[PDB]
């Protein structure tokens, strides 16, 4: 129906809340057996957010295999990513196997660690660089080796090493300081100046394993980053970008983990992404310079 | 403790 001319409909009418609720009710639903079972209690941030059986990430590991994680395969966009929870002060440990595992090289982070005076994330990752983190259960070992601190964002370069295997590999890790719990970001400029940061860093390329994209579920906030993302992916290898259906994209999505966009401001806040995202995609390369300075990364 | 919005 294309979506400019569905967007302004869609505002004119007010009936952005109808649209999202139709969106819940035609949704997925798998079993999450594994993640049910009582011996995997501790595992699990939330009780009401659990990843399905048919697409869980599973630990090489004889004793329990399990994580609080999901593996997101669009075939079309050729764009694999792992989206879960903020991990617990005993599961920190079973993040960085996993990372390991499956040969990632990127970590998007869109939360903080406190987050309305309460706790919504371990602190996984060292602060200072002469206090390195040492994970006992799985031999594993993290440095910081430097940051680049902007107004809204962070970008980390780590080394994470096996020290049963004893090799060593750079993991970059991003950052968004300044997207609250349910909320939106700052402005479609500020949210595209980060997406192709991550792009451009060599992250997201088929030569590495699955990005990992989380927040304090790893539900609401992730799938609008990654929405996004493959809308844009999807217009670049069709020549004809009309035809992408973002609507129909999001469906195909959560049948690999439960209710991705928690709201239906979230809902629209993708659809202004993709529209503003899509004058680069049309051959205009200034304005990839126009949102960095509209976003104000000083 | 929960999180997801069911409305």
């Amino acid at each position: 129906m294309e979506m400019e001319k569905e967007f302004e409909q869609i505002d004119k009418s007010g009936s952005w809340a109808a649209i999202y609720q139709d969106i819940r009710h035609e949704a997925s639903d798998f079993p999450c057996r594994v993640a049910k079972l009582p011996k995997n209690k501790n595992r699990n941030r939330y009780r009401d957010v659990s990843p399905f059986d048919h697409s869980r990430i599973k630990l090489h590991q004889e004793d329990n295999d399990y994580i609080n994680a999901s593996l997101i395969k669009m075939e079309e966009a050729q764009r694999s990513y792992i989206l879960t929870q903020g991990p617990l002060p005993n599961t920190c440990g079973h993040f960085w196997e996993m990372v390991w595992e499956q040969k990632s090289r990127g970590v998007v982070m869109l939360n903080r660690v406190m987050e309305k005076g309460s706790l919504k994330c371990a602190q996984y990752w060292p602060q200072k660089e002469e206090k390195e983190m040492i994970f006992e259960d799985t031999n594993l070992k993290l440095t910081l080796i430097s940051e680049d601190i902007k107004s809204y964002y962070t970008v980390r370069q780590l080394e994470l090493e096996n020290l049963t295997t004893q090799e060593t590999r750079e993991i970059l890790h991003f950052h968004y300081t300044t997207w609250p719990d349910f909320g939106v970001p700052e402005s479609p400029a500020s949210f595209l100046n980060f997406l192709f940061k991550v792009r451009e860093s060599g992250s997201l390329s088929p030569e590495h394993g699955p990005v990992v994209v989380h927040a304090s579920a790893g539900i609401g906030r992730s799938g609008t980053f990654c929405l996004a993302d493959t809308c844009l992916l999807l217009m670049d290898k069709r020549k004809d970008p009309s035809s992408v259906d973002i609507k129909k994209v999001l469906l195909e999505m959560r049948k690999f983990r439960m209710g991705l966009i928690q709201t239906a401001d979230q809902l629209r806040f993708s659809y202004l992404a993709v529209i503003e995202g899509a004058k680069f995609i049309m051959g205009d390369s200034s304005v990839q310079d126009q949102w960095k300075e509209l976003s104000h990364e000083d | 403790t929960d999180y997801y919005r069911k409305g």
